[PDB]
């Protein structure tokens, strides 16, 4: 979770995230001002709007 | 506080889309609206003009002979205690007039000088310890100049420049970069070269102190000024403080320390603090260089207080010739010294030895009016040198 | 302006009429304090700063019981008359240890020290909370606890954890701030910081290295260190020292525990010592999970071998692989780590670090 | 007193001055006649070596623990008013007191009562006194004995 | 003239001090250790000087100096540097408790834990006269200070303080009372409200403070 | 008792013999050694550090000793040391020809010193000799042989190297005026004398500061000479009158 940044069109791809920042395996909160996901397309979500109920579903890879 | 300009660094479209020109246009008509909303009440309601009339009344309700005093205790809202001119606290009256929000605990306050209550904040004259280290530009030295080290101009780059140039390296794998780097090696290899080469290309407010000035002369004068050196990296944002020589904190004794040994160990106890204790940390990057790595406590080293140790080793061979070239490089030579003849003049040669025989040939061919060395300037260069 | 011009809607807020209806009917009064109370129905004789030592009644509005001898009290500037008590003067670099922001750490992100964690809240986090569980039978639980170990083992961590749930005030100490220029005030900082304490219901300290003024009584002959003994003294003296401390319960963690006075170190004052270990198997295995997290993985990761490669690595020492290994990734461009980068790691700040460190010549102790 | 420190403290330059005011108007630009002045110390080796310069302190007494002789002396004038009763011995405390400056021998007496005073005894005997003298012998092993004499 | 009270670090001083000021109605003044040390010149002659005025103003008092330490120090010859602002506020001391004016209606108590640094003019006849030795309890002495700091929680009726007060040896009195202490605070762990001998005996290791070692390829 | 033991043979965390660093550093302050091999001789220079006019003239040199009937050594450091060890070098020496019946090789002569001096800083808990020496001899094996050896206990041949105060100079110097198969004893020692001239700061060279030694080979049996101050003074006009031509 982090706050949102609009790159629309910059002279370099710079990632959508600032940082990480934390990353607590134990359940905890989700802040309201999501973004965009990484690269390399793991764990995408299929929802793309953070309604809060977002349902997530594990995919084969590599097998 | 708050920044006059970047009212909105908006630069996201970076072209001609049309958003850039949407939000222009909305300050504009807000702006149409305010003009005859001020000027039209300001004529049936002539009691403060907030041009004039504002400014005028607060003056006589402040003196003429506006006083300065320090503030010694926050008692509760609008009202304080200062400390008089000399030696006397009054229980002032707050005016609302103040920011109420500078009132740090002894900084500053104007009194006036009849009633005398709070009517204004003074800002701190920057205080001398700023200025003996608050290095403004590296003056010559740049970072293809160093030349020769290599693999260890890469250890500096990304610990104390990285991080603050390209964040998102140590964002996306969310790993904090390491905190702090140590440089080692015999005498003279380009330590405080590369100290200083990290200051050119930087954006932070660098900070220089030696070791030897961290011990003082008065007992409790020690442990206080660590913590004065890292209470203003901390107040200018982004900092890198530069500890150089840390090998005279119980490498050399001084008559002056009215307490022995055991007086500098508590200097070390308490920068053992400053730069892991359970204190918040911010952003301060620290960077030891020491010609003995050995001959220090430990745990200054430890990891989490130093990460990154970086060794310098005494220049090769291959290396020894760029510094050659790079020190004669601004030197009208006379096409009869050869600079592959002189790498090999003792065993072992600094490379601070280099820029010495390159510094002394000068003054070998200034001597006789000449505006070219030869290599007798150099034979003989390299004799007064490295020999006597 | 540049003194104090402050918002200027706030300033008709600040009322001017009432300003001049507060800068006239408000009489502007001196700090004085009192020292004696000569009877006869008032007459208190007091001490201005530095003008002389008045004798003065009361204005009208100050109830006698409401000063008492020795009690900062404000005084009229034309005839001298008690007007308002005054709060006691604590010294501001005294006052500056109260920590104000919790750090951002709690306990989960030490591993490895179950029994520490469990020994040091017993002592500083279950006799606050829940108080009414010990008056259910005779005991007064331990106030003090001693946290000793090598160097980056977690001596601060679980100190700094702590000011993160604690419900009382938490009051630093470094140990080197207690050591002053001239005689004497180095035990005012080790008298107010206790009276400060004492203000409060419920008051924790955390006397952090407590090396640079916990040291032994040594008489060489030769005059040698006796202003840090003797603030070592005073802090011994207010801990046990015939004056109940109060609800103080005092936290220090030295990394030389074969240093300190032995009478710092008993009963009633530092009742509990607790070790700090260097991690075994299983906890460095825990403290490779609890710093690898918020990090990019190959998931498939064999941190039980990582843990096994570094046996007696003070638990800084795996914080380093770890920031080091993804170090590793951020040079090859990758974004992703793998379990050779950690090797790697390993191998640079476990076994070519190992000239420097500092665990083989402090699990001595000396 | 004091020795001058070279390198001192701040406020000990100033008890500094304090010596060199009582010192020079010992013997300074003006005699002082008729003003006769007597000093102690039980540490007579700390002094500057300007207090002690002969014209300043002429005289140098050298004040000792009791002799043999002496000790016995000293008991009666402290064990004389005493509600005593019996041959009283004298002779035998002294032999068994060496080093007993000049407190412990009234010590001595005054420790005897306590002996005696337990018992509710208006009554003392020799046998008291002699309980008290090793009581208060016992009582001196954790002293240091040193002469530091002037020089 | 005078008490000192000496002995290993923690055995009974400042209790008999604390009782001796409760079964008594007179005034107890009650100085400290470094409290006396001011860093201005002569102030801490002062609040000695003012500290034997204000007891004999008042009827018969007991003027108690914990840890002597701090302003007993052996005085020390030296030259470049020393420390003679404190030693001067042991010599005030020493001429204000006996010195050219015989005082005697105060009476001086004074707590030390390591006589061998005091001054030896300190340790004279006339100064504090009765040096009473404070010995670690032996076998008994265990058994009585346990009883004392025990009283007031739960006991059952078969918990042998004889075999308690045998496996703890060297302990000082303190360390004593950490024994009953601790023998509450785990049988809390093991929710319950009768103490037992194993949870005295378990708690005794805790605090001996000796770390664990795997001792166990002994035997 | 361990607290009073100065442990002499132990590695520095750095892996350096400190006491073995700390005698070589030791011999920096001796007297200067030089030695020239030339194809009909080899020659030893030394700086006689002790000057007085009170000190007497006795024994055939002061610090250039000789060990057989076919070799010499010059001694920089402590003397005492010195002593020691030309003591040992001459039993070695009569030992291998009692067993051999034939002179001793220098090689294996300054194998041996340097195997005690190995043994002194490996076990033994002594602190090392403080003394290098310079050998120069004649076999049947090599010919004319120069050979150097330190506290260490490490030894090299060289055909021509300095010892002791100011030793590089003197190295540099040689290393540009050294024709390697082209020099005879008389430009041997010409240079020799350049370069305590040069290497001697302190004023010029007085003919008596100086003790030159010769080893040369003639009919058949080794001799050794010591320079008197006739021959040395003729070095030293000579040198000085080349110097001013040259300028
Ligand atoms: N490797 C090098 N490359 C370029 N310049 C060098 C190098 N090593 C030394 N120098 C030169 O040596 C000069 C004098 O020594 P220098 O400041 O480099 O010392 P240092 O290596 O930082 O050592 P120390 O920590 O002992 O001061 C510098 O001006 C620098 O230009
Ligand atoms: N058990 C642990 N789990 C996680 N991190 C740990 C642990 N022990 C130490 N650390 C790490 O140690 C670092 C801080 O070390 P800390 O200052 O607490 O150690 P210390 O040995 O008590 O210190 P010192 O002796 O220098 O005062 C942090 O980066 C923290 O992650
Ligand atoms: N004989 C005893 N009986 C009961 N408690 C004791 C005894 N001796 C010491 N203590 C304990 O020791 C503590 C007082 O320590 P104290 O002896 O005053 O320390 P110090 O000797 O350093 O002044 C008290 O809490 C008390 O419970
Ligand atoms: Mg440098
Ligand atoms: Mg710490
Ligand atoms: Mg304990
Ligand atoms: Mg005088």
């Amino acid at each position: 979770p982090r706050m949102l940044v609009t790159f629309d069109e910059e002279l370099r791809p710079l990632p959508v995230s600032v940082r990480v920042g934390q990353a607590v395996d134990v359940v905890g909160q989700a802040g309201k001002p999501k973004t965009i996901t990484g690269f390399q397309t793991h764990t995408t979500p299929v929802l793309l709007a953070h309604g809060e109920r977002a349902e997530l579903a594990t995919e084969e890879f590599l097998p | 506080g708050p920044d006059a300009a970047s009212k909105l660094p908006l630069v996201t479209p970076h072209t001609q889309c049309r958003l850039k020109l949407l939000k222009l246009e909305r300050i504009k008509d807000y702006l149409l609206m305010e003009e005859e909303f001020i000027r039209n009440q300001e004529q049936m309601k002539p009691l403060e003009e907030k041009q004039e009339e504002e400014r005028s009344k607060v003056d006589d309700l402040r003196g003429t002979p506006m006083s300065v005093g320090t503030l010694e205790e926050i008692i509760d809202d609008n009202h304080a205690i200062v400390s008089t001119s000399v030696g006397s606290e009054h229980y002032v009256s707050i005016l609302s007039f103040v920011d109420k929000d500078l009132l740090e605990p002894g900084c500053s306050v104007l009194l006036n000088h009849k009633v005398h209550a709070v009517i204004g904040v003074l800002m701190d004259d920057t205080d001398p310890l700023v200025t003996v280290m608050k290095v403004e530009k590296a003056p010559q030295e740049t970072y293809a100049d160093i030349g020769g080290l290599d693999n260890q101009i890469q250890e500096i780059k990304e610990s104390v420049e990285l991080p603050l140039t390209h964040p998102e390296y140590y964002e996306e794998m969310g790993i904090k970069p390491p905190k702090g780097v140590i440089l080692y090696g015999p005498p003279g290899t380009g330590k405080t070269l590369l100290a200083k080469a990290v200051a050119n290309q930087t954006s932070a407010t660098f900070l220089r102190v030696v070791g030897s000035e961290l011990i003082q002369k008065y007992l409790g004068d020690g442990p206080k000024l660590v913590r004065e050196l890292f209470r203003v990296a901390e107040e200018h944002a982004p900092s890198i403080v530069f500890i150089d020589e840390i090998d005279a904190i119980g490498t050399k004794r001084y008559d002056s320390n009215s307490g022995g040994e055991r007086e500098i160990q508590r200097t070390m106890l308490e920068l053992l603090n400053q730069l892991d204790g359970f204190d918040s940390r911010g952003d301060v990057k620290v960077i030891m260089a020491t010609n003995r790595i050995e001959t220090l406590d430990p745990a200054l080293i430890r990891p989490g207080r130093i990460d990154r140790k970086i060794e310098f080793p005494l220049p090769d061979e291959k290396t020894k010739k760029r510094i050659f070239q790079i020190h004669t490089s601004r030197m009208t030579l006379a096409d009869d010294v050869t600079l592959d003849d002189l790498i090999m003049a003792k065993d072992d040669l600094s490379g601070a030895d280099i820029k010495a025989i390159c510094t002394e040939a000068g003054l070998m061919a200034l001597r006789e009016r000449r505006m070219k060395v030869t290599n007798e300037d150099f034979k003989k260069s390299k004799e007064n040198v490295l020999y006597k | 302006s540049d003194t104090g011009l402050a918002p200027p809607a706030l300033w008709d807020l600040a009322a001017d009429k009432q300003t001049l209806q507060s800068e006239q009917p408000l009489q502007v009064a001196r700090c004085t304090k009192i020292i004696n109370a000569d009877s006869e129905d008032p007459k208190y004789i007091i001490n201005v700063k530095q003008f002389a030592k008045f004798v003065v009644d009361l204005s009208d509005q100050v109830a006698p019981t409401d000063i008492e001898e020795g009690m900062r009290v404000g005084v009229d500037r034309n005839k001298y008359q008690i007007h308002i008590p005054l709060p006691p003067k604590i010294d501001p670099t005294v006052t500056m240890m109260q920590v104000e922001e919790k750090p951002d750490v709690t306990y989960s992100d030490v591993g490895g020290c179950k029994e520490q964690i469990e020994k040091l809240r017993e002592v500083v986090e279950t006799p606050l909370l829940h108080p009414e569980r010990f008056v259910n039978l005779g005991i007064e639980p331990p106030k003090g606890v001693l946290l000793f170990g090598p160097p980056g083992t977690g001596k601060t961590l679980c100190a700094r954890a702590v000011a993160n749930r604690t419900d009382a005030c938490f009051i630093r100490v470094i140990g080197s701030e207690l050591v002053q220029k001239y005689v004497g005030e180095g035990a005012r900082m080790v008298r107010e910081l206790f009276e400060m304490a004492r203000t409060k219901k419920a008051c924790l300290i955390f006397f952090d290295e407590i090396d640079a003024i916990g040291g032994a009584r040594f008489d060489d002959g030769a005059g040698g260190d006796n202003e840090v003994q003797r603030t070592m003294l005073e802090l011994i003296n207010q801990l046990d020292g015939f004056d109940p401390r109060g609800n103080i319960k005092v936290l220090m963690a030295t990394n030389r525990p074969d240093t300190l006075d032995p009478a710092l170190m008993r009963p009633g004052r530092l009742d509990r010592k607790i070790e700090f270990s260097l991690p075994d198997l299983e906890g460095r295995t825990h403290i490779f999970k609890i710093h690898a997290r918020s990090m990019s993985v190959e998931r498939d990761i064999r941190f039980e071998l990582l843990a096994r490669l570094c046996p007696n690595s003070t638990g800084a020492e795996i914080r380093s692989v770890c920031t080091e290994a993804g170090m590793f990734a951020i040079r090859a461009r990758r974004k992703i780590a793998t379990e050779k980068d950690f090797l790697e790691a390993v191998n640079k700040v476990i076994k070519s670090y190992a000239k420097f460190s500092a665990t083989p010549r402090y699990m001595t102790y000396n | 007193g004091g020795r001058r420190f070279s390198e001192g403290t701040s406020a000990d330059r100033e008890i500094q001055r304090t010596l060199m005011e009582l010192l020079n108007q010992m013997d300074g630009f003006d005699t002082l006649h008729r003003v006769k002045m007597i000093m102690a110390t039980n540490r007579p080796d700390t002094l500057d070596p300007a207090l002690l310069r002969p014209g300043r302190l002429d005289r140098k007494i050298h004040i000792d623990l009791p002799n043999e002789q002496a000790r016995l002396d000293i008991l009666k004038i402290h064990a004389g008013p005493i509600t005593k009763h019996g041959e009283i011995d004298y002779e035998a405390i002294v032999k068994l007191s060496d080093g007993f400056n000049g407190a412990d021998l009234r010590n001595v007496c005054t420790e005897a009562g306590m002996f005696a005073i337990r018992a509710d005894h208006d009554f003392v005997v020799q046998e008291d006194f002699m309980k008290a003298v090793r009581k208060v012998a016992d009582s001196k092993k954790l002293e240091s004995k040193l002469d530091y004499k002037p020089v | 003239k005078g008490v000192l009270m000496y002995g290993p670090p923690g055995t009974g001083k400042t209790l008999l001090a604390r009782a001796c000021a409760a079964q008594t109605k007179a005034t107890f003044l009650k100085l400290a250790g470094p409290q006396l040390v001011q860093m201005f010149i002569g102030d801490g002659a002062k609040l000695v000087r003012d500290a034997f005025a204000l007891a004999k103003e008042k009827a018969p008092s007991i003027i108690f100096i914990d840890e002597l330490d701090a302003i007993g120090t052996k005085r020390f010859d030296s030259e470049k540097a020393g420390d003679r602002e404190v030693q001067r506020t042991m010599l005030e001391l020493l001429n204000q408790l006996d010195g050219f004016q015989p005082n005697t209606q105060v009476k001086v108590i004074a707590a030390t834990n390591r006589v061998d640094i005091l001054d030896p003019a300190l340790l004279r006849s006339g100064r504090l006269d009765r040096k009473i030795e404070f010995p670690m309890p032996n076998e008994e002495a265990r058994a009585r200070i346990m009883q004392i700091h025990s009283r007031k929680m739960n006991v059952s009726p078969d918990v042998n303080y004889e075999e308690l007060a045998r496996c703890t040896d060297d302990f000082n009195g303190a360390q004593c009372k950490a024994v009953c202490v601790e023998a509450g605070m785990i049988a809390l762990r093991r929710g319950a409200t009768e103490l037992t001998h194993e949870d005295y005996m378990e708690g005794i290791l805790e605090v001996q403070a000796k770390k664990k070692a795997n001792l166990q390829y002994y035997a | 008792s361990r607290r009073y033991d100065s442990r002499t043979t132990i590695f520095s965390p750095e892996g350096r013999l400190y006491q073995v660093e700390y005698a070589m550093e030791a011999i920096g302050h001796a007297g200067t050694c030089l030695g020239i091999l030339a194809n009909d001789g080899v020659l030893l220079a030394a700086e006689r550090r002790n000057i007085h006019k009170l000190l007497d003239e006795v024994f055939f040199s002061e610090k250039i000793y000789k060990l057989n009937e076919d070799m010499a050594c010059s001694v920089a450091g402590i003397t005492s040391d010195a002593n020691v060890l030309t003591n040992e070098l001459r039993l070695i020496a009569q030992r291998y020809l009692l067993q051999y019946q034939e002179p001793i090789p220098c090689e294996q002569l300054v194998t041996a010193l340097c195997d005690i001096k190995q043994a002194y800083t490996q076990f033994g808990g002594k602190r090392p000799f403080g003394v290098s020496l310079l050998y120069i001899g004649w076999d049947k094996h090599y010919g004319f042989q120069l050979y150097q050896s330190d506290p260490s206990g490490n030894y090299g041949g060289w055909k021509a190297t300095c010892i002791g105060n100011n030793s590089a100079a003197a190295v540099s110097m040689l290393k540009q005026d050294y024709k390697e198969g082209e020099m005879t004893l008389k430009s041997a020692l010409a240079l020799a004398i350049k370069v305590l001239n040069k290497t001697m700061d302190v004023s010029k060279l007085s003919a008596e500061k100086v003790e030159i030694a010769t080893l040369t080979r003639e009919n058949g049996k080794t001799v050794i000479r010591v320079l008197k101050q006739k021959e040395v003074e003729q070095l030293i006009k000579k040198h000085e009158e080349e110097e001013a031509k040259a300028e």
